[PDB]
């Protein structure tokens, strides 16, 4: 189906840089390749069609090049409106195919997360469930590491994380790891803690609390 | 190569004109010159000596000032240290036509001593030598007052001979025993053909001959024309075994470019161009991206005439055919489309999006055979035929190879004959998703109207109806057209077969009734000769003057019509083996 | 102007059928082909098929060919796509896009105008309202709410009916193994105001008609 390969998967670049994403075709596809921009949660926007032709409305900094197999979408001097996800589409074969998509991210200095821990509420304990939340707020880069320790015991297969996109101003992420437990397990052990490992931290920070205290 | 044109070198094809060249120029590249066809012209020069130690003949096929084959004049300067002093022609011998004009050369010596009546063969040619050198020293004592310089080796002259009226104008002596050879332009040193100074016609390895060795020599062992391993070709008045490295052979002579009725071909080292089998190739411009024209219109169609190989592509859009009334263009005349019947190969692609309604078949592309696909019209297609609504069949009856690309044939709601085509046989390589055939005329309709591939075609398919439209036949074929039989035992031309293709027998085979006539194309494959038998070969007339290795061969016909060599002492040929028949 | 409007969000059970519409306006509807592209949550794009809005010709992808029927209604300029034989892997946001060429053979199949996107959630779970549980703090304080166990997406969380917007971070909903979504919404506030100002989070779940408020005290 002429599967498209985009490179790189993710990209960290600042405002004013020249960025370059590469869409590689499995077979020769002449010059039938398009480019798209998708704001998170919004409908995709057509940037360049026919490998190089610029769609009406798109600024002059957007330019495409290449033919056959190796294509390239080059934009010069990044602008705040241009931080989104970009896909390449082939129109050569009868089944069209899109790439995996490159996500350009705002470059930023390393910021440490503000770690907060939250015991489960009493209204939730009446239902028969306990959810412990470990918060990582306004940090950079995106990768973090959250490990739970219930009385110095490593947990697995029972916690889930969620990450927010880059903020429009300070360009920092936010992550929350929720540990879902039954009330029977929560009433067993005293000390709960999440261990956060990040680049912005000099050593893995651990926030702890005790049941009832 | 010892020959060099006129207007390192031994022969000069043209005039040798030396003017204005400086004093310090190395004139030694003229050391090997032997013969000059045109005239010799030396003027306005400043060097001291002319050196021609090997020059022997100036034929003077062209005279300057209407009278002279040698013209030397005013080779000096007025207020500098450069002027001509000597003409060193220690081996010069003869001039065939014209006179000699030497005048106003301030310090040219020894010209008054050499008798001019010897070199020039025209008696009443004007020979004048005045106001030349001044204080010239006398000629050397060894030379008897007949020299070209003060040296003791620069004095030939002599050669003067009277003649008997029998030899007319070409002789080496006065006695009746002293006629030069027939092939000698002027004088000779002996009766032989290798002793003459210049040849009337050609010089081959030292001898004067009428013509150079012929490419074909009759061989009395094979009773047939056979190639000659000691051949020579015509380059001017010199027989050479190989033309100059840039040249090409025409028939038996060398030429820089073959005439337009022949095309330069290489035959195992030797480059000669044969006559074209009808007409000669020619490359012309394409059409589309990379060409000058968006389409083929009435303003570019005349330039495609007589073209054989289209370096590019062909676009047939509606605007080119129907004209463009917005930008004044004449609509193309449809009967002029027949200029494409000469096309054989298309380098890139073929795009057809509109065709005249009265033409239901593309028969104007009959002799088209190859579509390379090095460039593609649109999406990866080397062949595009769309929205052609009033077209019945294709008609590419000699199309055999689409080297690369893909094929688009759709929306031709009246096209048939394309259904059973083995596209693997034409397009080379994968057929995985390289065929776009849809929305045409359905199979259900073509079979009902009787528009399927003719049952005379193989399992590959056909481009249309009839015999001459098959890819491959089920039995035989002739002239790109399938048949049921060759004309073996009867027919207008008696024919034979070679890998399922009929070829006409040799015309000298006798037409046999009820049995096979010939095995192959040569005359050694007839079962019986129609006229005469020259050994195993059938001939129209017996050998009567053919050139052999030992001499001309003369033969006579038998009562059973078999040529046999006549006795060694006939001249005018023979009507029989006896001496009375010469 | 050219604008494509799609139908509302749909929630189906594994095995049913969904027929999403795409109302076109602002151009010659029969002049340009209509493409259908879906995108799984947090995944790439996937082309399904195009429709010739003038002749009615279709061209479905081999993966979907057999259980997708896309049609047209030229009297109202509307295109329909009916994906039957639903699975849990068919949960995606289905966009409708317009081909940028009137003559399709010379088109480069570039989509210049898109719809707003129709979310189609296909899961075996049943429509359940959300449970709101507070997350109390423990210089700078941090608090939030926990919207746990609901179906289907989406929920709208706003603090103080929209009065407080500084520092609000509403995390994307994570899909649990039970088939329900869990969602957290934390806000950072000065520790001085912790106790002098009321902080209330407001959750609205349209599919279950659930509107719940919740105060958050230490
Ligand atoms: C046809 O052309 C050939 C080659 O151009 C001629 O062969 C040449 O024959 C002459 C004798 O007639 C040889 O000349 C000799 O040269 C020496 C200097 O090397 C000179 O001092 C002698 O007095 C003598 O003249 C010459 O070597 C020879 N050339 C070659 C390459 O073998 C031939 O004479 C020509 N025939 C006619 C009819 O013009
Ligand atoms: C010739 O040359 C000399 C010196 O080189 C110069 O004085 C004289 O004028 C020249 N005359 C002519 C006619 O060139
Ligand atoms: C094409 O070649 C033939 C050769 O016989 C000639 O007669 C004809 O005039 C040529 N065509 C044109 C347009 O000159
Ligand atoms: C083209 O085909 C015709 C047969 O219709 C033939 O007479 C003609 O000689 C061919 N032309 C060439 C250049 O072979
Ligand atoms: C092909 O064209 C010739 C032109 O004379 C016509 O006689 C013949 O019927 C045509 N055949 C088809 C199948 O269109
Ligand atoms: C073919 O030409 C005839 C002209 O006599 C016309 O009536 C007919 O409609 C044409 N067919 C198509 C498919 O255009
Ligand atoms: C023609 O088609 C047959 C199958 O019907 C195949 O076996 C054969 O190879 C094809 N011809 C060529 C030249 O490939
Ligand atoms: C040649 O023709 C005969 C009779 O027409 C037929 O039986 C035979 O199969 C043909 N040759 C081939 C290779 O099919």
């Amino acid at each position: 189906d002429i599967q498209m390969t985009q490179s790189p998967s993710s990209l960290s670049a600042s405002v004013g840089d020249r960025v370059t994403i590469t869409c590689r075709a499995s077979q020769s596809i002449s010059s039938y390749l398009n480019w798209y921009q998708q704001k998170p949660g919004k409908a995709p926007k057509l940037l360049i069609y026919a490998a190089s032709s610029l769609q009406s409305g798109v600024p002059s900094r957007f330019s495409g090049s290449g033919s056959g197999t190796d294509f390239t979408l080059t934009i010069s001097s990044l602008q705040p409106e241009d931080f989104a996800t970009y896909y390449c589409q082939q129109s050569y074969s009868t089944p069209p195919t899109f790439g995996q998509g490159t996500k350009v991210e705002i470059k930023r200095t390393v910021a440490a997360p503000s770690v907060f821990i939250f015991p489960p509420s009493d209204e939730q304990l009446k239902s028969g469930t306990a959810s412990v939340v470990c918060l990582l707020n306004n940090f950079y880069p995106r990768e973090a590491k959250v490990q739970w320790k219930v009385d110095n015991a490593l947990q697995s297969g029972n916690s889930q994380e969620s990450v927010t996109e880059q903020d429009s101003k300070d360009s920092t992420y936010s992550l929350s790891s929720t540990l879902t437990l039954s009330k029977a397990d929560y009433e067993k052990h005293k000390v709960y803690a999440c261990e956060v490992t990040h680049q912005g931290l000099s050593s893995p920070v651990t926030k702890s609390f005790n049941r009832g205290e | 190569q010892a020959v060099c044109p006129g207007t390192r070198c031994e022969v000069v094809m043209g005039n040798l004109e030396i003017v204005l060249t400086g004093h310090n120029a190395d004139l030694s590249f003229l050391q090997w010159i032997r013969e000059v066809t045109g005239y010799v012209l030396v003027a306005m020069n400043e060097f001291s000596t002319l050196p021609l130690p090997n020059l022997r003949v100036v034929r003077g096929t062209q005279v300057y000032d209407g009278k002279f084959a040698i013209f030397v004049m005013l080779n000096y300067n007025t207020n500098s240290s450069h002027a001509l002093r000597q003409l060193r022609l220690t081996q010069l011998t003869e001039i065939l036509s014209g006179g000699v004009y030497i005048e106003k050369n301030d310090k040219l010596c020894h010209m008054d001593t050499i008798d001019w009546r010897d070199i020039v063969r025209d008696r009443d040619a004007e020979i004048v030598v005045k106001d030349n050198g001044r204080s010239c020293p006398p000629c050397h004592e060894v030379c008897k007052g007949r020299c070209w310089g003060p040296g003791s080796e620069d004095c030939q002259t002599l050669t003067k001979t009277i003649c008997a009226p029998q030899c007319n104008g070409h002789c080496f002596g006065p006695n009746p025993n002293q006629c030069c050879h027939d092939e000698c332009a002027g004088g000779c040193s002996g009766p032989q053909d290798t002793d003459c100074f210049a040849c009337r016609h050609f010089n081959d390895s030292g001898a004067c001959v009428p013509r150079c060795p012929q490419p074909l020599v009759y061989n009395k062992l094979t009773f047939q024309l056979e190639p000659n391993p000691h051949t020579k070709y015509q380059y001017g008045g010199v027989c050479v075994a190989s033309c100059p490295h840039n040249f090409v052979v025409d028939q038996t002579s060398c030429v820089r470019a073959c005439p337009p009725d022949k095309m330069e071909v290489d035959k195992n080292g030797l480059k000669m161009c044969e006559p074209c089998g009808g007409l000669c190739p020619k490359a012309c411009e394409g059409t589309g991206s990379g060409s000058r024209f968006q389409t083929v219109d009435s303003s570019n169609i005349d330039g495609f005439v007589n073209c054989t190989k289209i370096l590019g592509n062909l676009d047939f859009l509606i605007t080119g055919l129907n004209g463009d009334p917005w930008h004044k263009i004449p609509a193309l005349d449809p009967e002029k489309l027949n200029v494409f019947r000469t096309v054989r190969e298309i380098t890139g692609y073929l795009n057809i999006q509109s065709w005249p309604p009265h033409m239901h078949n593309f028969s104007v592309f009959s002799n088209l055979t190859t579509i390379g696909g090095r460039s593609l019209y649109n999406r990866g297609f080397s062949l595009l035929i769309m929205k052609n609504l009033n077209v019945t069949s294709l008609g590419f009856r000699s199309l055999k190879e689409i080297s690369a690309g893909r094929i688009y044939i759709s929306a031709n709601r009246q096209l048939c004959y394309h259904h059973s085509l083995n596209w693997t046989k034409v397009l080379r390589g994968p057929t995985e998703e390289r065929l776009d055939i849809k929305h045409n005329r359905p199979r259900r309709d073509c079979v009902a109207e009787g528009k399927v591939c003719d049952p005379l075609c193989s399992s590959g398919g056909c481009w249309g109806p009839g015999p001459g439209q098959c890819l491959s036949c089920r039995n035989y074929s002739r002239g790109g057209v399938c048949v049921t039989h060759c004309n073996f035992l009867n027919g207008e031309p008696r024919e034979f077969a070679h890998e399922a293709e009929c070829f006409s027998c040799h015309p000298e085979c006798q037409p046999m009734e009820g049995t096979a006539t010939c095995n192959g194309s040569g005359s050694d494959t007839c079962a019986q000769c129609a006229h005469f038998r020259d050994g195993p070969h059938c001939v129209s007339s017996c050998p009567h003057g053919v050139l052999g290795a030992k001499g001309p061969i003369y033969k006579y016909p038998d009562v059973q019509n078999e040529c046999r060599p006549c006795h060694e002492n006939c001249t005018q040929g023979c009507k029989g083996p006896e001496l009375q028949d010469c | 102007q050219v604008q494509l409007v799609q139908s509302g969000a749909e929630v189906k059970k594994p095995g049913a059928s969904v027929k999403v519409s795409c109302k076109a306006s602002g151009y010659t509807f029969t002049g340009y082909y209509m493409h259908w592209v879906r995108q799984a949550p947090g995944q790439g794009l996937e082309w399904m098929g195009w429709i010739n809005p003038n002749s009615g010709g279709t061209n479905y992808a081999q993966k979907f060919q057999g259980r997708v029927t896309m049609t047209r209604d030229t009297s109202i300029s509307t295109a329909y796509m009916e994906l039957s034989r639903l699975r849990s892997d068919d949960t995606a946001v289905y966009y409708c896009a317009r081909d940028h060429g009137s003559r399709h053979f010379w088109s480069y199949w570039g989509f210049d105008y898109w719809g707003q996107g129709t979310l189609v959630t296909v899961s075996s779970a049943s429509t359940k309202g959300p449970s709101v549980f507070p997350l109390a703090p423990s210089g700078t304080a941090a608090l939030g709410c926990l919207v746990k166990d609901y179906f289907p997406e989406p929920v709208t969380v706003s603090w103080n009916s929209g009065a407080l917007t500084s520092g609000v971070h509403t995390f994307p909903a994570v899909l649990q193994s039970s088939g329900l979504y869990s969602l957290s919404s934390v806000v950072t506030v000065p520790s001085s105001s912790l106790g002098t100002q009321t902080y209330i989070c407001n959750v609205n779940h349209k599919p279950s008609n659930t509107k719940v408020d919740k105060r958050v005290e230490p």
